[PDB]
This record gives C-alpha cells, structure tokens and sequence, in this order.
C-alpha cells in the first residue's frame, strides 16, 4: 500500500547512506509496479507470483552500478555501499531518472563510498566519513596518502546512460 | 601495505578525479566549439586551467611513489606517464621563457601575413589566399614569389627564436634523462620490461629508415613521373635528371603533391569517381550519412551509437547568428559521451570524413572500459591509422554500388583504377620521404650533430638527397625553412604521421585478408564482414592497455612495422610506373639548381 510513499518519493537517498522502510500487516497487489515497462531492471531473486498480503531499500546509483544490486557481485558499491546476501532474496527494480538527477550543469549532491578498511556484511550500514589511510592510521588532510571515503557521483544530463542516474529500490521478504 | 597497493589507491582516486574534471573542461570546450561567445570562450579556459593546475598537482604527487619499486605492469604505466616532470624540471624562468618563445613562433605563424613586391596594399595570409597560390597557380614566378616571400618574411623571423628553442628543450630533455629532445619524442615508441614485445627509443630509427628504404624504388618511380609530367607545365624549368624546384609541388612545402593532379593524371580523358550529385539526387542529408556510416559499422559487428551521441552531436553547420569551428572532429568527452562536430554536406568527400571520424568515435568507445589513463591510442599513430581504414574501405567502387549511390550496371575497367592509385600516390607516397627527411633532420639537429652555420645547408643538402626537391633560390642561415611548416614551429613530432601511413595498410591487408577478399588490394571493403570487426576491435579494445606491439600483433600477426602491405596495395602503379619510366630517368642528381645559371 504505503508503495507511492517509497518509490515515488521526491528525494532519494545517496547508495552508502540507503533507507528501509519497514512495511508489516498493509494489504499489497503488486500491480501497482508489475505491468508498467516505466522500469528498466525489475529482476526478481526468489519468485514472481501473486498472492494478496517486507523492507524497502531506497538509494540511487549510477547506470553500470546496477548490476551489482545482486547476490555475489563484484566491487565499490556492491563492496562499500550495499550488499545483498549470497542467499536470502527478494526483488531489485531500477529507473533511469536522468530527468530529475540530473542538471546539464551538474548533480553532486549523491555520494557513494569507494575505500574502507574491509568488505560489508549484507544489509550493513556506513555513515562513517571519516579521512582514509591505507595503513589504519590516523589522517590529516591533504597530507599525502588520506583520502576521503566518499565520493560525488556527478549526474550530467548529457553522460552516456552508463554513467546517468538510476532509483534503485530492493524488496526483501519477511 | 606495498607501495604498489599504495599507489593503486593513489590511482583510484586519481581516476575519479580526473574522469569528472575533464568531463567539465571537455563540455565547456563543447559549448565554445559550437557556439563562439565571449561567454563561452572565458568559460572554456577556466575549466581548462582547473585542470592542467590538477594535472600538475597529481604529477608531482605521483612523483612521490617510486618507479623503481613496482612490479605491477599496468600500474608502472599509469604511474609513469602521470609522474612526468616535463616543464617544471626547468628553473622558475626558464621554463618561463621557453614558454614565450613556443607562444611568439606559434602566433607569428599564424599571424604572418605577405606583401606584393609591387602591390604593397594586397597582403596575403598562408590562409588562404597564400596557400591558395600554392595549390593552383601555374605561373612559375608568382608561385616562386609565394615560396619566397614565406621563407623570407617568416621564416627569418622564427631563426632566432627556433635558435635558442632547440637549447631550452634539448635541456629538459637531458634532465629527465634522455640523450636528446629527439630521444625524448621517440620515447612515444619505447616499451621496457615485457619479455619479448619490447622496443627501445633507438629501435625506431633504424626500423623506420628500414622501411624508408623498400619505398625507394617506389618513390623513386613516382618520381620520375611527376619530373616528366612536370617539364611539360614548367618547359624549359626542370631538368631531366635533376631534383623537382621545392615550389611546383602543388602545396607550400611539398608535403602532399595532392594538388599535381591536375598535371599528372594518367588518363585524363576518364572521369571521376564522385557520386555527390547522385546523393543530392536521392535527397540525402546530414542524418543519412550518419546513419549510413552507423549501418557500417554495426555490419562488422561494433556497436551502434549511443543515444546521447545522436542526441548530443552536431552534425551540421547552425546557420549564421550562431558560428561555429567547422573543422571534423569526433570528441570523446568522458562518461560515455561520444559526438561529433561537423558542418556536413550532402558530398562524397563528406561522406567518406563521416566513416573516418565516426572510426575514431568506435576507437574511443572502444578503449572505454579501460581505466582513465589507458584511454587512447596504443601509439600516437594508431588512432588516425584506424580513422583512414574506414575512408579506404567506404570509397571502394564495390561499397557505393551497394549502398544505392554508385549506379549498379558501372563497370571498372583497369584505367580508372590507375587513375584513382595515382590520386592516391600522390598524397599517402608523396608525402613519405617529405615527413622522413622533415624528421631525420630535427633528430640530428637535437642530437647536436648539425652545427648552427650549416643548419639551412643539410636541410637542403637532405631535400636533395632523400625527398629530391630543390629549393629555387638558396638559402643562407638567415632563413629557417624547416620551421616554416606548422609541424615544426609549433613544437610537434612529425614521425607519426610516416609510421601512422605504414600501419593503416598493414591494418587494412589484414582486417581484408580476414574478410576473405578476392582481388588487386585496393578494391577492398570490409563491409559486412564481422570477421574483419572482431580482429580490429580486438586491438581496438585495448587503448594503451598494453604495448604497442602486441596491440599490433593482435590484429597483423606481427610485433613490428612492416611497408610491405604499403607496397602491395601500390603494386599495379608501380608496374604501371616503370612502364611510363621506360624512356624517362629514374633517380635525380643532386648537383642541379634552377638559379645557379
Ligand atoms: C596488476 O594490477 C591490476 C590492478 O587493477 C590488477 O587487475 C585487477 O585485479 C583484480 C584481481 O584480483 C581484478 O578483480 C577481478 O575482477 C573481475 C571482474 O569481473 C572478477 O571476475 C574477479 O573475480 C576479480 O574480482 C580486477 O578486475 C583488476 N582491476 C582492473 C583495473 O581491471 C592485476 O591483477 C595486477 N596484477 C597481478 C596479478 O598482481
Ligand atoms: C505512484 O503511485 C500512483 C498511485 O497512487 C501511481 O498512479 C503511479 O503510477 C506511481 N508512480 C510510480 C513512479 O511508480
Ligand atoms: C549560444 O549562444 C547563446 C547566445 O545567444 C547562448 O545563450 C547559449 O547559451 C549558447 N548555446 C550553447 C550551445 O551553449
Ligand atoms: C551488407 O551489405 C550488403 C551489400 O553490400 C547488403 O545488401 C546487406 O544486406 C548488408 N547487411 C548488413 C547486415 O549490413
Ligand atoms: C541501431 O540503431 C537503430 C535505432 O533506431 C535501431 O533500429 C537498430 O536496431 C540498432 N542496431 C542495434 C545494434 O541494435
Ligand atoms: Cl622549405
Ligand atoms: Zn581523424
């Protein structure tokens, strides 16, 4: 039900600080989303049937990090971001949003992480900024060798449709 | 952990740095490219001084991750060319005032306009007007007074400026531990420490005078040609033995002898080749060319363009009110944006400059997955390569037939494929002794082996030795005639553009011997063979990924250069060549001068 208070948001968060939303007891259909080609991945991890009756992670990245909103896959966001366990699934759904996260002129404000000190377990969380060292020192920048964690997207309308912005919404079944 | 896993990361940030802030310059330099604007100049340049100032900071940070202690092969590469210390090796003024001279020589160039000996109000730049003369004129004084009045006016001009330019340079150069400045433009060639696909910077210069040296016959036919042709537009002017007079040769320099045609054309009596009026016929326009050259492509089995190419390009002229530089460029920008920028006409010429940038456009998207700074050509001969193999392929009599534009029922008999080989001879093998003795000299005059006082002496002594052209009035050290041509007043190695000749021919015999083609070389079209496709994007893929001789190897079936396939597509000229030769002589004199008289 609560369905358009999720993926039909305004604001969309950036991968590294993704959102839940915790949907219990409220009566869905599916066909809100099922017959709609508005998508542009809708790959399912579990089933694809209809019986009458859930967490919601919402965040947006770039069109080549989709693919790795799934199990197993390979790096940064899959690594630093959000990770999807080997196993236990639901559902992954992407749109291409270049018409709203994007300026021709430049969307910085999504940020993804690209180093830490070890890979996530699945469905963890990192909202930690601080200044990088490859040797778990302490940093003071732009002393040579810290870096920061985190990274701005950049979200040009004119980009290849690799590198345009995609909502990214995971249903996970509980 | 290693410094390698160290300078890994260092990389990684690099990369995402980069990728973006290149992407702004890129897209300012976009806007002004395609709208000029007090506005969009200013804005071109900020973004670009951002960059060049970024580039300049992660130098002289890489410059603190130590070469010599990484074992990773695609690391040390994007390390190395990052920590190249260029300029900055040179003290604060120095490098200053190389700065100034490099700007002054390109801008007198550009700016230097010629007068009438008799006519002092009708100044003539090189462009055009100056040029213009040199390409059509057939009236041997006012063309001598065009050859002159640059090299006088102008080149005198850039003496003392290319003078100490030489020292300036050939100081950075040794600083960054190099011989010479030459040995530092050779260095594009150099691959250390992969068993086997290895090339020194000195490995160049003998394979390159190798190769020059199976042109010879060739050239020297083409030659003895030309001369004779010559005599008969110049009576009495050239000699039948001697070298051709530096200022008949159809451009200013004599770097192409593209515009002799007229002269020369073996069988002047068939017509052209030239299928404009027939695309205008069927109303083609700008789109259509595109989307053909597309359909070329997708028949090889690469990509279509992307929808942001299609969207974002600009493929003709936007009228007045909004002016733009209409020079055929195909841009790649950063994040997937492919485009390019042409003022399109519904012509074959046009047509055929569509295939060639969109091949470059293939190339770049090509090498894309490839990380920042592996995106380019293995070599810096190896993109325009690429970009020539699609013209040679799209303008074959077989290809127009099919794509509806050359009417089906033409034949092709063995006169007009003279004809057309000698066009061709013409620009690819004319221009090859030019660019190799052009060369050879800079070489040497870097490697101080050619003194100051004899520096227009060799010059001239090597035009009439190797390229067998001389100048129509001599030249004391007053003058500074090798720095007369763009190339080598606006600090530019000029060797690409022989070793980029030899490798689009051995690319095309083996993308064409892959596509299973049957006849002469030249009649050869890869359309439709997605064979062909799969071994060009093989290298293609690549970018400067790994070294230029495997990039090669993957494609030719071999880790060196090779003039070979060059000959065998010139084969039915040449034979032709020594027939017309019969009663003419081969070869020249050196000792010949049109004004010793
Ligand atoms: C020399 O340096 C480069 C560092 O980039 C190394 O290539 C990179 O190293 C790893 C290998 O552990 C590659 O990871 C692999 O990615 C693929 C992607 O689909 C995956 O299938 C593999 O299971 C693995 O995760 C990584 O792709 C690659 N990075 C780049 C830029 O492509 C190379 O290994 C180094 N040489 C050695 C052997 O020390
Ligand atoms: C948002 O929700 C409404 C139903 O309340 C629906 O009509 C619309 O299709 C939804 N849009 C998206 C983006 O799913
Ligand atoms: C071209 O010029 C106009 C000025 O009339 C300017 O407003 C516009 O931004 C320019 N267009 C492009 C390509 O940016
Ligand atoms: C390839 O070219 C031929 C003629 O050259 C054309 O008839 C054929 O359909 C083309 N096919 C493709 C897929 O390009
Ligand atoms: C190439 O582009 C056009 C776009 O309309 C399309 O019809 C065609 O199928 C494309 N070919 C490929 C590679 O899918
Ligand atoms: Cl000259
Ligand atoms: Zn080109």
């Amino acid at each position: 039900c609560p369905f358009g208070e999720v993926f039909n948001a305004t604001k969309f968060p950036s991968v590294y600080a993704w959102e839940r939303k915790k949907i219990s007891n409220c009566v869905a259909d599916y066909s809100v989303l099922y017959n709609s080609t508005f998508f542009s991945t809708f790959k399912c991890y579990g089933v694809s049937a209809t019986k009458l009756n859930v967490y919601a992670d919402s965040f947006v990245v770039k069109g080549d990090d989709v693919r790795q909103i799934a199990p197993g896959q390979t790096g940064v966001i899959a690594d630093y971001n959000y990770k999807l366990p080997d196993d236990f699934m639901g559902c992954v759904l992407a749109w291409n949003t270049r018409n709203i996260d994007a300026t021709s002129t430049g969307n910085y404000n999504y940020k993804y992480r690209y180093l830490r000190h070890g890979k996530l377990r699945p469905f963890e969380r990192d909202i930690s900024n601080v200044p990088f060292s490859p040797d778990g020192k302490p940093c003071t920048p732009p002393a040579l060798n810290c870096y920061w964690p985190l990274n701005d997207y950049g979200f040009y309308t004119t980009t290849g449709i690799g590198y345009q912005p995609y909502r990214v919404v995971v249903l996970s079944f509980e | 952990s290693t410094i390698e896993e160290q300078a890994k990361t260092f990389l990684d940030k690099f990369n995402h740095e980069a990728e973006d802030l290149f992407y702004q310059s890129s897209l300012a330099s976009w806007n002004y490219n395609t709208n000029i604007t007090e506005e969009n100049v200013q804005n071109m340049n900020n973004a670009g001084d951002k960059w060049s100032a970024f580039l300049k900071e992660q130098s002289t940070l890489a410059q603190m991750y130590p070469l010599q202690e990484i074992q990773n092969l695609t690391v040390k590469l994007q390390l190395q060319a990052l920590q190249q210390n260029g300029s900055s090796v040179l003290s604060e003024d120095k490098s200053k005032r190389l700065n100034t001279i490099l700007n002054t020589m390109s801008t007198i160039y550009s700016t230097g306009k010629v007068c009438n000996p008799d006519n002092p109000q009708e100044c003539l730049l090189l462009e055009p007007g100056l040029n213009e003369i040199m390409a059509n004129s057939l009236d041997y004084n006012e063309r001598l007074w065009a050859w002159e009045s640059w090299r006088s006016e102008v080149g005198k001009q850039l003496r003392p400026l290319y003078e100490e330019y030489v020292v300036l340079k050939n100081e950075m150069a040794r600083a960054n531990h190099y011989e010479d400045y030459g040995d530092y433009w050779r260095g594009d060639y150099e691959v250390n420490g992969v068993d086997g696909y290895d090339y020194s910077r000195g490995q160049l210069i003998e394979d390159v005078e190798h190769t020059f040296e199976e042109i010879k016959p060739l050239y020297e036919h083409l030659h003895a040609y030309v001369r004779a042709k010559l005599m008969n537009a110049y009576p009495s002017y050239i000699s039948p033995i001697g070298c051709l007079p530096a200022h008949l040769l159809g451009d200013m320099w004599g770097r192409f002898w593209t515009n002799l045609y007229s002269l020369t054309v073996p069988f002047g009596q068939k017509p052209n080749i030239d299928v404009t009026d027939a695309m205008v016929d069927q109303a083609w326009d700008a789109q259509r060319i595109f989307k053909e050259a597309e359909k070329f492509f997708v028949s090889v089995g690469l990509p279509n363009m992307t929808q942001g190419f299609w969207e974002n390009s600009m493929l003709t002229d936007p009228g007045n009110v909004q002016k733009a530089v209409c020079h055929p460029t195909a841009w790649d920008l950063g994040k997937g944006d492919f485009r390019i920028l042409m003022c399109t006409k519904v012509t074959m010429d046009d047509f055929l400059t569509a295939h060639h940038e969109m091949g470059h456009i293939q190339y770049d998207m090509a090498y894309a997955a490839q990380p920042f700074l592996l995106r380019n050509g293995a070599n810096e001969g190896f993109h325009e390569a690429v970009g020539e193999i699609m013209s040679l392929s799209a303008a074959t009599p077989k290809h127009l037939k099919s794509i509806g534009l050359l009417s089906p029922d033409f034949q092709e008999d063995n006169e007009t494929e003279i004809n057309f080989l000698l066009k061709q001879a013409l620009t690819i093998v004319g221009t090859l002794p030019f660019t190799y003795m052009l060369e050879k000299w800079r070489w040497m005059v870097f490697k101080g082996e050619i003194p100051k006082d004899q520096w227009m002496k060799k010059w001239w002594e090597m035009k009439r030795e190797i390229v067998g052209v001389v100048e129509p009035v001599p030249h004391d050290e007053t003058y500074c005639d090798p720095a007369s041509l763009f190339h080598v007043s606006n600090d530019y190695s000029f060797i690409r553009y022989y070793t980029r000749t030899l490798y689009q021919f051995q690319f095309q015999e083996a993308l064409c011997q892959a596509a299973k083609h049957e006849g002469p070389l030249h009649k050869c079209d890869i359309s439709n063979s997605t064979e062909a496709g799969q071994k060009l994007f093989n290298m293609l893929r690549l970018g400067k990924s790994e070294p230029w001789t495997l990039a090669l190897e993957n494609v030719v079936g071999a880790k060196n250069m090779n003039v070979r396939p060059l000959l065998n597509y010139f084969e039915p000229l040449f034979t032709w060549l020594k027939d017309q030769n019969k009663n003419s002589f081969v070869g020249w004199s050196t000792d010949w001068s049109p004004y010793a008289d």
